[PDB]
């Protein structure tokens, strides 16, 4: 009810290669 | 989701008290759709105070309130000895949900 | 534009019991409706909102599943029914009626009854 804000993706960037993590944090990350 | 407040908040005629509760983010921090009603026992709580800081006609201008984050308080001032009333704090959780608060109880 | 509650009684738990309050005029089908539940010695505990033409429909948590909303326009009287009451559940059933005609929502309770006490 509230809303779940723990489930966040990458918005901005350039582009993510194949099977690569992205663990980098306007704000990019947005919930 | 009850809004939770004070039991009781002390006063005395002539003074000024304030009757706050406390929420959430997700329900008092999220609309600006805060009211706060006066109740008396035996009887129906009577509507004196919504939109946060607004009242309808015929609610004394004594009774105000204001909002700040995800809490919410209701000003009383120049209390008389007829003031003397449990106090209920309503705001929209959302999803088009209504929850009251616990309820204060003003002494004079 | 007096409302008057009526249908509370002392029932054994596990019956279904059903609330109603009489709104005075004709501006009932005009006006939503709100259901209000005060359990002795505790707060205020909201039961659903109905709108005024009773489309769509509101109900707490609490009492989802449980308690029915529903408004009979003919009659000018507003209806709350309760299914399998349990003990834990005896408080005064009072209706209320939006501020504003039709649905708002967005205002407090401008008239409400007398109050319906409820025993399990």
């Amino acid at each position: 009810h509230s809303g779940n804000y723990d489930y966040w993706y990458r918005l901005f960037r350039s582009k993510l290669k194949p099977f690569e993590r992205d663990i980098s944090t306007y704000f990019p990350l947005q919930s | 989701s009850v809004l939770t407040q004070p039991r009781s908040v002390s006063g005395s005629p002539g003074q000024s008290v304030t009757i706050s509760c406390t929420g959430t983010s997700s329900d008092v921090g999220a609309y600006n759709y805060v009211s706060w009603y006066q109740q008396h026992p035996g009887k129906a709580p009577k509507f004196m105070i919504y939109d946060v800081d607004q009242r309808p006609s015929g609610v004394p201008d004594r009774f105000s309130g204001s909002k700040s984050g995800n809490t919410a308080s209701l000003i009383i001032s120049g209390l008389q000895a007829e003031d003397e009333a449990d106090y209920y704090c309503s705001s929209y959780a959302g999803s088009y949900i209504w929850v009251f608060g616990g309820g204060t109880q003003l002494t004079v | 534009v007096q409302l008057v509650e009526s249908g509370g009684s002392v029932v054994q738990p596990g019956r279904a019991l059903r609330l109603s309050c009489a709104a005075s005029g004709i501006t009932f089908s005009s006006f939503g409706m709100y259901w209000v539940r005060q359990a002795p010695g505790k707060g205020l505990e909201w039961l659903g909102y109905i709108a005024y033409d009773g489309s769509d429909t509101y109900y707490a948590d609490s009492v989802k599943g449980r308690f029915t909303i529903s408004r009979d326009n003919s009659k000018n009287t507003l209806y709350l029914q309760m299914n399998s009451l349990r003990i834990e559940d005896t408080a005064v059933y009072y209706c209320a009626k939006d501020y504003y005609p039709l649905l708002s929502y967005y205002y407090g309770l401008d008239v409400w009854g007398q109050g319906t006490t409820v025993t399990v």
